[PDB]
């Protein structure tokens, strides 16, 4: 098939590349813990009024989504311009967890 | 400073005024030919498009450039395996050189093979290795890629993660040594004569009488004076040996040519960081960030602009593997001509009279030991065109004459040895009216 | 990113630097980023594919050289599967011969050396070998006849040097060899209109 | 009957052919144009619209039409090379006699004779080339009267027991006389001197 034609002569004919696919998938990230205050806030001593909502300033940290549940059943988890379970693959320069 | 265009000698010109050199050295030179540069084989999907499915779909769809460059590599690549055996490969048998290794004084240890070190590369073919920054082997180290390190000199392991491979000569390092070596017995035992056919021994002292007889200097001066030229050539190899290792540019032509290909692969490698006016220069990160539908512009545009690359840097391999190819045509000449024979060419084996010649294997190249005949310490004479006696001109066979200032003998036009004039050196041929400048003598 | 095999790293990565980098802009060198260790980053071991065959009318068996990769860690994967026994896991026997120039599959290694028929490469040649060996069929033997061997560079002559001894040759043959030269390739003009446009 | 007799000449063809069969392909490859025909291109897209896509396929015939005549100015020296290689071929191996060895074929060329073949010569390089040698023993001189005699034209060699002055390409033994070698020096100073007689032409004449 390389050379087009039916009577292929002697001698050595490159043919194609030998690859060999990778087998595994490791992703990695440098083990930072970075605890973001989210569960502290949510069982605090006193928590501030609506009105007078408290702007709590969330970077510098690592959320961690997963505790996120386990919360009292059918709580209201709405979102709007991006999933809940797809905060994990997105990066802020800043959030807000106003309670 | 006004450039000194050098001793500004005034050559003492006369109607009768001539010069006779009356000493000589043996002048063992070297010319560095390139032979063959390192062999390449770009893969164009891995190179262009190193992994990616959809680049390599929209390659194809440009057409069949890949398959025209890589046919013009391949015989790039067949091309320095013939240029090789052109060169190297110049007889059928391997001839080993005889355990008494005598031959009058001519020490030939640094360029014949060491027994002693494994390599069994002689000790200038050492230094020349050494000289010359070296190149990938395929070294059996289990690291999937024959040879390779942990945070080292891995620019080939570079190389060839980029997706260009230099395939291996066909003749190995040591094979290609190996061939040399049997050109080089050759040379020493058989002479010139293996070139022609069957390889006929002559001794060594032999077969450079020829070569003296072959730059029109009579044979008996290689054996009157055999232990000066011994001492000469030993003193000049050594000379070689020591200018190489000391002057930086002595290999200069061969360091040259694998800094060329080693540039030209860089510059390839940088090419891939090129923007040539793409969103950015990693084919993975223009995929991972649009998907094919809007990435196909930048793609097509990176693409584009590698595949120029490539292009010139294919065309401009095959121009410096034309260059190559002059030189290697060139060397396969100085094969025939020099080692393979003497060549009367002037200037052709080396300044001087070229006695004779040795090939000595150099990474990606071969060194000729141009072992030359220059004259020196020349005396004045008054000389004439031809010798009147009896009426008719006597002109001479082979020699010129020239005068003491009383006498005048008849000598051999380059290395001073008077003899008297006679009937066996000299020929009539008229008389004594149309010679202007015809003397008188006996 | 990256695809390779991680090794352990001998050289010790600054206490702020982040991942090795070559001359050429590589990533080849790395610092574990979760833990306090340092690894390096291996090409995968992606070489070349070349077929070795005789004469197709001499021959329908054939041989398989794989550039680069040496025999004993390649990771041969199922490349096509068919009657043959190249582009398997592994050949049917001690046809896998490991030379410098890479991995050759389906032809026998070989003692004796003769002249260089298919230079497979590192001054390895092929040859499709009929031999009584397999004591078999005459045309076709049992295994397939593809060998490997060192090039013999010639007839390992001995010029009998000697501080006297010389040869001087008594016949002659008045040989009539046959130089081809090429010297005008077939002249052309492109109207360039008339192509291009 | 050898098919790779006539391996360069055919190949020298093949590369044209191939050269015009690429170029060919040429107007086939889309080049990233959305089509790979002229007519196509004007009959679908309005001249405003199909500039673009014509320039692309302009662009991309003339680089391989660029490219094509860049590898036939470079496969032309080559020829250029081999035609300049032809022509001293024709001067010194046809139109005289060529010295350079292995120039006009392996072995010491004799003659050549040209014969025209499609694009290019062929050289008949009828040679010389020896064979059947037999071995002897050397001397590089000949020491006579206590003075060194070297040969003028041949080589000494030895079947045994007798010295004989030869052509150094072709096994002709000869006596040795003063009209082959001549005098240079003496015996004290040369290595591998061996003693010998070198015969007199003029002794008979000496009868009276
Ligand atoms: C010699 O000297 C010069 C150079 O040839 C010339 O002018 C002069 O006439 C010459 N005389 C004779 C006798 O050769
Ligand atoms: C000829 O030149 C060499 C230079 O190496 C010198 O050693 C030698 O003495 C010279 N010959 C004579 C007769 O002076
Ligand atoms: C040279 O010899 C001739 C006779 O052949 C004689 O006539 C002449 O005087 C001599 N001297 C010169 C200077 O010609
Ligand atoms: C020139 O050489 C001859 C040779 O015997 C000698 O007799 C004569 O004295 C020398 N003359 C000069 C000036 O060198
Ligand atoms: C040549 O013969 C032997 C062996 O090669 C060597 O050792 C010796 O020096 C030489 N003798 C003569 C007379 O050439
Ligand atoms: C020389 O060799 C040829 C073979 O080409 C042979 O026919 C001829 O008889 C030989 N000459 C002699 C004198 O044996
Ligand atoms: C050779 O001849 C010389 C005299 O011509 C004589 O003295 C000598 O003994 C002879 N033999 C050798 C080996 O020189
Ligand atoms: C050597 O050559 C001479 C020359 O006539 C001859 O008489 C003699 O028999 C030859 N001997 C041998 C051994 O060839």
């Amino acid at each position: 098939c390389t050379l087009k034609s039916f009577t292929v002569e002697k001698g050595i004919y490159q043919t194609s590349n030998f690859r060999v696919q990778p087998t595994e998938s490791i992703v990695r990230f440098p083990n930072i813990t970075n605890l973001c205050p989210f569960d502290e806030v949510f069982n605090a001593t006193r928590f501030a009024s609506v009105y007078a909502w408290n702007r709590k300033r969330i970077s510098n940290c690592v959320a961690d989504y997963s505790v996120l549940y386990n919360f009292a059943p059918f709580f209201a988890f709405k979102c709007y311009g991006v999933s809940p379970t797809k905060l994990n693959d997105l990066c802020f320069t800043n959030v807000y967890a106003d309670s | 400073y006004t450039m000194s265009l050098g001793a500004e000698n005034s050559v003492a010109y006369s109607n009768n005024s001539i010069a006779i050199p009356t000493n000589f050295t043996i002048s063992v030179t070297t010319e560095i030919l390139p032979v063959s540069m390192t062999k390449t084989s770009v893969d164009c999907t891995m190179y262009i498009c190193g992994d990616s499915t959809e680049c390599s779909n929209l390659l194809l769809q440009y057409g069949s450039f890949c398959t025209q460059l890589k046919r013009a590599l391949t015989g790039i690549a067949v091309e320095q395996d013939k240029n090789t055996q052109e060169v190297f490969a110049q007889v059928k048998q391997i001839y080993k050189t005889p355990p008494i290794k005598y031959f009058g004084g001519f020490n030939f240890s640094q360029i014949l093979p060491d027994p002693s070190k494994p390599s069994k590369r002689s000790p200038i073919e050492d230094l020349l290795f050494n000289k010359v920054t070296l190149a990938d082997a395929g070294f059996i180290k289990q690291y999937g890629d024959c040879l390779g390190d942990i945070a080292a000199r891995d620019l080939i392991c570079a190389q060839k993660f980029k997706g260009l491979t230099v395939l291996p000569p066909l003749l190995t390092d040591e094979m290609i040594a190996q061939y040399t070596s049997a050109l080089l017995a050759g040379t020493i035992t058989s002479g010139w004569t293996f070139g022609a056919g069957p390889a006929l021994q002559i001794p060594f002292p032999m077969q450079m009488a020829y070569r003296f007889n072959g730059i029109g200097v009579t044979q008996n001066v290689l054996y009157e004076n055999q232990k000066l030229i011994a001492n000469q050539f030993n003193s000049a190899i050594g000379k070689i040996q020591d200018s190489l290792s000391s002057t930086p540019s002595a290999l200069g032509k061969l360091q040259d040519v694998v800094n060329h290909n080693a540039q030209a692969l860089n510059t390839l490698v940088k090419q891939l960081s090129s923007k040539f006016g793409a969103i950015s220069s990693v084919l993975n990160d223009i995929l991972s960030r649009l998907d094919p539908p809007e990435a196909e512009v930048q793609i097509d545009r990176l693409i584009t602009g590698r595949l120029q690359s490539l292009q010139t840097y294919v065309t401009q391999q095959l121009i410096r593997a034309a260059e190559i190819r002059a030189s290697a045509n060139l060397a396969a000449t100085k094969m025939s001509e020099c080692v393979l024979g003497q060549s009367k060419r002037v200037d052709f084996c080396g300044k001087g009279y070229h006695l004779m010649s040795f090939p000595q294997s150099a990474p990606h190249g071969v060194v000729f030991l141009h072992v030359t005949y220059v004259p020196a310490q020349e005396k004045n004479f008054t000389t004439a065109p031809a010798i009147c006696h009896d009426g008719k001109a006597h002109f001479p066979r082979e020699g010129v004459f020239v005068s003491n200032g009383t006498h005048w003998f008849v000598t051999q036009r380059n290395f001073y040895e008077p003899q008297i004039i006679t009937t066996d050196n000299t020929f009539v041929s008229g008389n004594c009216d149309v010679v202007i400048g015809i003397v008188n003598n006996t | 990113t990256g695809t390779g095999v991680l090794t352990e790293s001998n050289k010790k990565f600054l206490p702020f630097q982040q991942f090795g980098r070559d001359i050429a802009d590589t990533t080849d060198a790395v610092r574990d980023p979760q833990t306090l260790e340092i690894l390096d980053i291996t090409p995968c071991s992606f070489g070349g594919v070349s077929v070795i065959t005789p004469g197709t009318n001499t021959s329908n068996q054939v041989a398989v050289l794989y550039q680069g990769v040496n025999c004993t860690e390649v990771p041969v994967a199922i490349h096509a599967d068919q009657l043959t026994p190249t582009w398997r896991v592994y050949s049917t026997g001690s046809n896998v011969f490991q030379t410098r120039a890479g991995c050759l599959i389906g032809a026998e290694y070989v003692n004796n050396s003769y002249e260089c028929d298919i230079p497979i490469g590192a001054g390895i040649c092929a040859s499709y070998q009929t031999q009584t060996k397999s004591h078999g069929s005459a045309s076709s033997v049992a295994s397939q006849s593809i060998i490997a061997y060192t090039m013999s560079l010639g007839a390992e002559n001995s010029v009998a040097y000697s501080n006297n001894s010389i040869a001087i040759p008594t016949n002659f043959t008045i040989s009539v060899t046959t130089e081809i030269l090429p010297v005008s390739m077939t002249k052309t003009s492109v109207d360039c209109t008339m192509y291009i446009c | 009957s050898t098919p790779s007799a006539l391996g360069k000449l055919q190949d020298v063809v093949n590369h044209n052919a191939q050269a015009l069969n690429t170029l060919v392909k040429q107007l086939s490859s889309k080049f990233g144009a959305i089509s790979s025909v002229l007519n196509d291109i004007l009959s679908r897209l309005d001249p405003p619209e199909a500039e673009v896509q014509i320039d692309r396929l302009i662009t991309g015939r003339l680089q391989s039409l660029q490219t094509y005549v860049t590898q036939q100015l470079i496969r032309a020296a080559e020829i250029r090379a081999s035609a300049n290689l032809a022509a001293t071929k024709m001067s010194e191996c046809v139109l005289g006699q060529s010295k350079r060895v292995d120039f006009c074929g392996k072995g010491y060329h004799l003659m050549s004779f040209p014969q025209s073949a499609p694009h290019g010569v062929v050289f008949l390089h009828v040679t010389y080339v020896p064979a059947q040698e037999k071995n002897f023993t050397t001397a590089p001189a000949i020491c006579h009267d206590g003075k060194a005699h070297f040969p003028r034209e041949g080589v000494f060699v030895s079947n045994g027991t007798h010295w004989f002055v030869t052509q150094r390409n072709f096994y002709e033994p000869q006596i040795i006389t003063t009209d082959n070698t001549f005098v240079s020096g003496n015996c004290d100073v040369v290595i591998g001197i061996v003693n010998n007689t070198v015969y007199d032409p003029l002794q008979p004449e000496l009868d009276s």
